[PDB]
């Protein structure tokens, strides 16, 4: 049951590492969305005026 | 088990039940054929259920036979089966070379986009009419595509039927049907056995096998060729052990069954006989 | 002619949160005797000795 | 989301966030493990032994949580609820039979 | 009523396939009969006899 | 024995219910009935089936379209029609993308 | 995200560009290209 | 390595240093040795008097 819990600790330490990368890519991802975002404004009011 | 005077030993005999149809039915495998009142059917594990290829009618020889009526009768109830007066349905009728679509609402009724469509004499669909040859219903077309000199293929909601050059289509009985029909009466109703390479037909008459054949069930499940289970057991006098002597069969048995002599004989814990010591 | 919207969502959340709370309740108390347990088996075993 | 000032391109954002976190929970509930025992996947009890001889136990119960025992399972918060049926016409009258 | 598509140098065509004139003159997209004449030609000449 | 010499013999698969006779000449089967088992292992006997397969020329896609068989073949090796054929690893011309 | 075998949370993207949301030819001013298109066997036949 | 933020490079470094660790594990199985007998190389068994 040592060994068992031991593995499990290991492992759910490691998927948390994990989930920080994943928090990561969304992250950047999600700083180039709003880039994109703001230049959409601006071509929307350019084609209004 | 008896004592046999003549010898001294004790026989042991276990009966053999006859195969039964909910046995067979459950030993059913995909592609078995069931013949029962003359009519194949074919199992299909995927859906449980047996599928039929139902011809319309014919069984005079001559024009002047009650063929063309049975024919025309058949043709009828198909078109009546087809009302589906509730709701709408579509589906697609297909000549030798050509192809149309199909939207029927009630009674039979032929639509096509939105306006109705008619039948010519060689069951031809045309949206126009020429010499008021508008006929405009299933049971019309039915007939035309009957009379024609080319077959046609119509696909629908459930199976797909084929008007040959009579009409030839698929349909569905539950398991549970044909099993009533099997066991209902003194039937002739027949099983065929395939496992791809090999196959084997039983003959069974509402139940049990009638066609001298030893098909049974009670060992332990499944199909055998044992009539009779007979085993012989000698009970030592001055130890009390019981030994076994041998045994006979009806059958060949191949010494399917056939236990080790000599070896000490063992009561279970539900009680049974068994040589098994743990 | 009702629509696919769930009707009461409110209330079908409160009543999750209750079935949670009564199981995390259950939980506690059978965690607090279990303890108890302990101190008496504690105890007993003391004396024995 | 039950405000009516939201528009449905704002109730389906929502919904979207609602069934992420409605998925967190069936996730967290199926994969919640100690000693290979899923412990919130099944409604049945554990057993301890507290005392030195036979009969001496305790019972803990479990309850299987998910979403099916707590419903929410077509929580449609983004749907369209009552809706005014249109008015029947001669053309569908006579469509009805 | 009958809408067909006529294409270059002279067909019948109707919801994208070839279509073909009964001999009574009615139109159609599937043969029977073995009776296509599946020309615009084919289907005035029906027409006028 | 059997294969060296232009004899006449007889094999039968027993399952112990289903049983199967087939005769072999000096090496093959001469008893009138197929018996081949080249495809995957066990006697399927059939003789052969042709596959058609239907090249859209607009894009270049291939797809399943008809199925020819010498024999009865109860449509065992029979793919539905319609269905875009994909190349294996090791080239070969089946139907699943796994 | 979990110790044991498919416990895995899925994220999803999306090609975003000019081509995915239209825009290509956006001609405020109308000068501009279409890339129009490449051509095929149909278009062949229908042409004759 | 399971998840599916690591590259390919990173892939090959994580199955290297598996190797690694495999190639130890049977090092220690066939080197492992008490009196000249190779202890977790034989299936067999010992008989103590």
């Amino acid at each position: 049951i040592a060994n068992r819990f031991t593995s499990n600790i290991k492992g759910l330490t490691q998927a948390a590492r994990n989930a920080n990368d994943g928090i990561s890519v969304a992250q950047t991802t999600e700083g180039a969305l709003s880039e994109i975002n703001n230049n959409l404004q601006r071509i929307r009011e350019l084609t209004v005026q | 088990a008896k004592l046999n005077t003549t010898t001294g030993l004790y026989d042991l005999k276990t009966e053999n039940t006859l195969l039964t149809t909910d046995a067979a039915f459950d030993k059913l495998g995909n592609g078995d054929k069931v013949t029962v009142g003359g009519v194949d059917y074919t199992y299909n594990a995927k859906s449980g259920d047996f599928t039929t290829t139902k011809s319309t009618a014919g069984t005079g020889v001559d024009a002047a036979a009650q063929a063309a009526d049975s024919a025309s009768k058949r043709d009828a109830l198909a078109a009546t089966l087809h009302a589906d007066v509730g709701k709408s349905v579509n589906g697609s009728y297909t000549t030798k070379d050509g192809t149309v679509s199909f939207e029927t609402d009630s009674a039979g009724n032929i639509t096509i986009g939105g306006s109705q469509a008619y039948v010519d004499d060689a069951g031809n669909l045309t949206t126009n009419n020429a010499g008021s040859a508008a006929k405009a219903d299933m049971k019309a077309l039915l007939k035309a595509a009957s009379e024609g000199s080319d077959g046609a293929s119509l696909t629908f909601n459930g199976t797909e039927y084929t008007i040959a050059k009579g009409i030839t289509y698929q349909a569905t009985v539950s398991k549970d049907v044909v099993l009533s029909e099997t066991k209902a009466a003194a039937a002739t109703s027949s099983i065929t056995f395939n496992s791809g390479v090999l196959s084997k037909t039983i003959g069974f008459t509402a139940g049990e096998s009638s066609d001298a054949a030893k098909s049974y069930v009670d060992d332990k499940g499944g199909i055998t060729n044992v009539a009779d289970y007979t085993v012989s057991y000698s009970v030592n006098k001055d130890n009390g052990s019981v030994t076994v002597a041998g045994y006979a069969s009806a059958t060949d048995t191949n010494k399917d069954y056939a236990p080790a002599i000599g070896t000490a004989v063992n009561v279970n814990s539900a009680g049974k006989i068994t040589t098994e010591t743990t | 002619s009702a629509g696919s919207a769930t009707t009461n969502p409110l209330a079908a959340l409160d009543d999750a949160i209750s079935s949670i709370d009564k199981f995390r309740s259950s939980l506690g108390a059978i965690q607090n005797r279990l303890d108890s347990a302990v101190t008496n088996l504690n105890n007993t075993t003391t004396n024995l000795s | 989301a039950t405000t009516g000032t939201n528009s449905d391109s704002d109730l389906d954002s929502i919904q979207d966030e609602i069934k992420s976190r409605l998925d967190e929970i069936d996730r967290v509930s199926g994969q919640t493990q100690f000693n290979g025992v899923n412990v919130l996947a099944k409604d049945g009890s554990m057993k301890i032994q507290v005392g030195a001889n036979d009969g001496e136990t305790i019972t803990i119960d479990l309850k299987k949580i998910d979403s099916d025992t707590l419903g929410l399972n077509g929580f449609n918060v983004n749907g369209k609820g009552t809706i005014t049926n249109k008015a029947a016409t001669v053309s569908d009258l006579t469509s009805a039979g």
